[PDB]
RNA sequence: GUUCAAGAGGGCGUGAAACCGUUAAGAGGUAAACGGGUGGGGUCCGCGCAGUCCGCCCGGAGGAUUCAACCCGGCGGCGCG
RNA sequence: GCCACGCGUCCCCCGCGAGCGCACGGGGUCGGCGGCGAUGUCGGCUACCCACCCGACCCGUCUUGA
RNA sequence: AGCGUCGGGCCCAUACCCGGCCGUCGCUGGCAGUCGGCAGAGCGAGAAAGAGAGUGGCGCGGACGCUACGCCGCGACGAGUAGGAGGGCCGCUGCGGUGAGCCUUGAAGCCUAGGGCGCGGGCCCGGGUGGAGCCGCCGCAGGUGCAGAU
């Protein structure tokens, strides 16, 4: 016949077209709602301050959920108790990066390797730059580039994670499904730092780069990316 | 009208200079033909700076232009007329090249037939 | 095929696969089965326990032919005869079992290993064990001896 | 530079068979095709086994095949072997079967056919049941070789029921110093 | 059978000719002449061959009749076509297509015919 | 010098054995010279039984 | 294979006679070069005389 | 002067390297010799030294006893005849 | 300023419209050009010699170490 | 152009980043679908599965392709002595088949500032010398590859 089949095949494509559109509009609405979210989150932390000073007290803000680690020195001649930790954090190459949710368990390991890393509390823009520019997923054991949302829906559809934005949301808000969101991400291959380094060997406080430099990590990222 | 090939790409070649053997310059008994030294105290084996190079696989050439002559053709070694009809269908990429011991009077026929088939010949004016 | 052997690839390499601190010298440890008691004591005690020592009674002029005594299990007693003998027996309503001379086929003893199928047999053998005999009786038939 | 060992990255399992015989390779071509173009894992197992050596595809006795079909629920169901089907003398009664195997000896062939059975080849099997439904897979005993007795924790070593290699048993060939309690010791 | 005797031949044939990292075959009814189960001539039931004529001039197309495969004398059937180029390719195209006869070899055979005609035509 | 495992064994190659080797390339010819002598004997004692 | 065809006999002078003979069964037997090759290369070694210094 | 040839002339077929003579070329105070990277000059080669044809189309100019469809004859392929 | 727009029916309160162009879009194309040339000029990596800049201790071996 | 405390700027490693290329490993990945007047050319897509049977209400046309011990696509890696394994259209001398193989219109060997191939082992063409035998492909066997050893 190839008449009824043609008309049927057209209805099938038309259905799948409307479906793809609907997923698009859904995506849009999640993103705008998150913009409203972030704006609110930022203002309130000030409002608490102004009102606290008015009363005369001090507002202590919350401890930071998240830290952005970087391995600064190389592969030659390193204690085996270190090596184990380092390879548990997936820092196999130099100038590699990783996200790490915080707690006593993680922080004691980062203490044990203080001299080899540089960590701190990263900002939202630094999270955007890193994910968008150099996002590469671990799909079927293969380093494949994060260029379309399909590549995410196939793997993470079960957590309602359909796009870069939801991913960002989980990372900044260390939500439920951090383990899966981060283990999905391949260790970040960052380049050598433009401008230079002050002194690789020593701690920040004694004028070096190692160890906790809370916020200045952003300055360092902008110089390395 | 030289015989064009189907494609005449860039024949880049990573290295042109030959791999001479360490100390062929000094002695005669030592030939140019490469031989990897398997000594303990050797330098060349262990890459000292400003020394004879060692052949890695890395020099390997692009697949598309291996055994490719500048014109673009490949060789095929021929002894006689029967072997040209083979090439008659793979005419534009490959070319016959006649063997040394083959005579002159037969060469004449080889070129005459091949000129009918339009097959390019590298050595058509070889004896006279 | 020497072309397949290892020495062809080894041409070039100096010590020809025997190492160059401890070279392939002639008899580095000593010869044969030497130092069995002393400095190869182990190999013997880890892999050949018993090598040393005497045991038993010396028997001088041994003749293997006297003690020739090949055994056969009941597991494969019926194997000796063609199939229609077994078939015709179930046909026999009279219940006359066929006689199997084992000696004819070059087996002497009858051991009692396997399970025997339900149909009587007369077995003319030379020796019998205790369990093979009683197995037959429960089935049926007798154990006719012969020297 | 990265700190990974590259020790065990190469895998040794077989890809293709060492044999040059044509019929085995034609089986291979076929089951490669059905392997990739189907979902059934059955075909992958059959593939693996087609590459394996003589020891690894051992002979299946008839007694073992029979009672494995006597098991309940697998009535009227084709038995599948990669090795050879040898005959058993120590088994009188022979229920009628449906066998598949690369080789079967004449004796077992006669035993089955007079009973009213059936011997399939693989090209017939592919047509009958391509996915292979209604199939009892089987194998012979890999450890059946006499050699495995020789392996393990060494002799002359507490608890090691392990055959030693010996030219000839007798009174005075490895019975004395390490076995009798009298002479020296035993373990 | 065919696949069987393909696996037999592929390597150990006298007609096969290996050199200079190349591999060819000089059988009569091969076109493209490359050692391969598709183009091998002798194997199949239905086999094509496009030669130039016995006399220098002309082209004979050859076909294999499927009846007597163990009797070579009666198997092949030659037939010269001494016309112009275009009508040659029309008649050949029709011979092969409309009979469902080995349509794999369609374009190859065409190309060879044109090159043959080229040859018996005067040289440049 | 025994490494890990083997049949302990006593080969008899200490005597000058490479001297006294009997090679059997004779065989086919020997078979014929027997066969010929047998046919010639039976031809001699014509009607008597061949075997004896 | 199961199928056995009929072969025509030819006269010594080339023409076909009336008689037609059935194919024996061996000709449908399995081909196995690995064996042929192996066998040939062992049997041919026996026809070999000794050489020695 | 023989011989096709003494470019085989009685330790005489072919006649390599080490070594020497001469000729030709180039160069020259940190012994010579080397790798990489370039330049200059020689050397011969390219049988270079006004530069691609191929289908198809459009158009203008020639010519051959020529196209399709049917009839006859033969053959092959296929047949849910 | 809004990725808000049949009618009827459902809830809280008052499965086929076709058509045409643009492009920061699943890895470069021009539907753009110019000079030289038949007896002294063009190309010729390698291979022949020379020059310059940088690099550079003679091989094999035993050896903790050449 | 010294000593102590410091700023900006600036210099390069076979390290790091982006890109090109070789080989290997892994995905035990993909490909027999070249199904053509018996035709209708798809099965990469966020979501366990069918372009499924039925039954009531003019012009004759369509490139390449696949030696499946092949072809093709994806990622990641590459120092190596003593030592082990794989592939060698690397090479030597001889034997059974095979090329209607070559050759006095000049074989082998040898010489070469010629043209070329291969990562390399080595090999092919031109020229000169020489005057009678030689090589390619599939298999087999070995007294089978030199710088050294007073
Ligand atoms: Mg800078
Ligand atoms: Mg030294
Ligand atoms: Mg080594
Ligand atoms: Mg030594
Ligand atoms: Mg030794
Ligand atoms: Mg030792
Ligand atoms: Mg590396
Ligand atoms: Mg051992
Ligand atoms: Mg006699
Ligand atoms: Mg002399
Ligand atoms: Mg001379
Ligand atoms: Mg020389
Ligand atoms: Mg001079
Ligand atoms: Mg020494
Ligand atoms: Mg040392
Ligand atoms: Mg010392
Ligand atoms: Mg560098
Ligand atoms: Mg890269
Ligand atoms: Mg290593
Ligand atoms: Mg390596
Ligand atoms: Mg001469
Ligand atoms: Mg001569
Ligand atoms: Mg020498």
């Amino acid at each position: 016949n190839f008449a009824e089949l043609k008309i049927k095949r057209l209805r099938k494509k038309f259905a799948q077209k409307m479906l793809r559109k609907a997923r698009r509009k859904l995506i849009y609405e999640k993103a705008k709602h998150y913009h409203k979210e972030y704006r609110q989150m930022y203002r309130t932390e000030i409002r608490m301050a102004r009102m606290a000073r008015k009363a005369g007290n001090f507002y202590v803000p919350a401890e930071p959920k998240l830290a952005f680690v970087i391995r600064i020195r190389g592969i030659n001649g390193v204690s085996p108790k270190v090596r184990k930790v380092l390879q548990l954090l997936r820092l196999r190459q130099i100038f590699n990066g990783t996200f790490v949710k915080l707690n006593k368990a993680s922080i004691n390991m980062l203490r044990i390797v203080e001299p080899y890393i540089a960590w701190g509390y990263p900002n939202l823009k630094s999270v955007n730059e890193l994910i968008y520019k150099r996002g590469y997923g671990k799909i079927n054991k293969k380093r494949i580039a994060l260029t379309d949302n399909t590549l995410i829906a196939r793997s993470l559809g079960k957590y309602n994670i359909i796009c870069m934005e939801d991913l960002i949301h989980e990372i900044y808000t260390v939500g439920k499904h951090f383990k899966e969101a981060n283990n999905f991400l391949w260790p970040f291959k960052l380049s050598s730092p433009r401008g230079g380094m002050k002194k690789k060997t020593t701690h920040f406080v004694e004028g070096g780069d190692a160890g906790n430099r809370e916020d200045q990590i952003n300055r360092l990222i902008r110089r390395m990316n | 009208a030289a015989l064009r090939p189907l494609v005449k790409p860039k024949i880049v070649k990573k290295r042109t200079k030959k791999f001479i053997r360490h100390q062929s310059d000094r002695y005669v008994k030592i030939k140019r033909n490469w031989r990897k030294p398997r000594g303990i105290d050797n330098r060349v084996r262990r890459r000292f700076k400003g020394q004879i190079l060692m052949p890695n696989i890395g020099y390997g050439s692009n697949k598309k232009t291996k055994h490719m002559l500048p014109s673009g053709f490949r060789k095929f070694l021929v002894h006689n007329v029967k072997e040209l009809e083979v090439l008659l269908m793979c005419n534009k990429s490959y070319c016959a090249e006649i063997a040394h011991n083959v005579s002159s009077k037969n060469r004449k026929a080889i070129v005459e037939r091949a000129a009918q088939l339009a097959i390019r010949v590298t050595n058509p004016n070889a004896r006279l | 095929p020497s072309r397949l052997r290892k020495t062809r690839k080894l041409r070039g390499h100096v010590s020809h696969g025997h190492g160059r601190i401890g070279k392939h010298r002639k008899h580095p440890g000593g010869r044969g089965n030497a130092g069995g008691m002393h400095h190869h004591r182990i190999n013997f005690d880890k892999y050949h326990p018993g090598y040393f020592g005497k045991v038993g009674m010396r028997h001088y002029h041994l003749k293997r032919n006297q003690s020739f005594c090949p055994t056969v299990n009941l597991d494969k007693l019926w194997t000796l005869v063609s199939e229609q003998t077994r078939v015709n027996a179930a046909k026999n309503k009279t219940g006359a079992a066929p006689i199997i001379d084992v000696v004819r086929s070059g087996y002497y003893k009858v051991l009692g290993k396997g399970k025997l199928p339900k149909q009587p047999v007369i077995v003319k053998a030379k020796f019998f064990s205790r369990r093979a005999e009683e197995k037959i009786k429960g089935v049926g038939g007798a154990c006719v001896l012969v020297a | 530079g990265v700190d990974i060992r590259h020790n065990k990255d190469r895998k040794v399992r077989r890809k293709e068979p060492k044999s040059q015989d044509i019929y085995l390779r034609l089986l291979v071509k076929l089951y490669r095709f059905l392997a990739r173009r189907t979902n059934s894992t059955f075909n992958q197992v059959v593939l693996k086994r087609l590459f394996m050596s003589r020891t690894n595809r051992p002979p299946l006795s008839l007694s073992r095949m029979i009672r494995k079909m006597k098991l309940p629920g697998r009535e009227n169901k084709t038995a599948v072997v990669v090795g050879t089907v040898t005959d058993d003398v120590r088994v009188q009664e022979v229920p009628k079967l449906k066998v598949c195997a690369l080789r079967v000896t004449s004796r077992a062939r006669s035993r089955i056919l007079k009973a009213g059975g059936k011997i399939l080849t693989f090209d017939q099997l592919a047509l009958d049941s391509p996915k292979g439904r209604g199939t009892v897979l089987l194998s012979g005993p890999r450890k059946g070789r006499e050699v495995y007795r020789h392996f393990g924790k060494a002799p002359g070593t507490p608890h090691s029921h392990t055959k030693p290699y010996v030219r000839s048993k007798g009174r005075k060939f490895e019975r004395a110093r390490g076995r009798r309690a009298s002479r020296g010791y035993k373990n | 059978s065919a696949h069987l005797q393909w696996m037999v031949v592929r390597n150990c044939s006298s007609f096969l000719i290996k050199r200079n990292k190349q591999t060819y075959s000089t059988e009569p009814n091969n076109l493209k002449a490359r050692n391969s189960f598709r183009y091998n001539g002798l194997i199949h039931r239905k086999t094509v061959g496009v030669e130039p004529a016995a006399d220098g001039k002309g082209v004979v197309v050859v076909m294999k009749r499927r009846s007597g495969q163990r009797k070579p004398a009666t198997s092949y059937v030659r037939t010269t076509i001494n016309k112009n180029a275009r009508a040659t390719l029309s008649s050949i195209r029709h011979m092969i297509r409309k009979n469902k006869y080995h349509p794999d070899l369609r374009m190859a055979a065409i190309r060879r015919a044109s090159a043959i005609l080229r040859s018996q035509k005067p040289v440049m | 010098a025994p490494s890990r495992n083997g049949m302990i064994l006593k080969p008899h190659f200490h005597k000058d054995w490479q001297r006294r080797v009997a090679t059997w390339f004779n065989q086919p010819a020997r078979k014929i010279r027997r066969r010929k002598a047998r046919q010639a004997r039976a031809r001699r004692i014509a009607p008597r039984p061949a075997a004896g | 294979a199961c199928a056995r065809p009929l072969i025509s006999v030819y006269s010594e002078k080339g023409e076909s006679s009336g008689k037609n003979v059935t194919l024996p069964a061996v000709f449908k037997a399995p081909i196995r070069p690995d064996i042929v090759n192996f066998v040939h290369t062992n049997l041919r070694k026996n026809n070999r005389q000794p050489y020695a210094v």
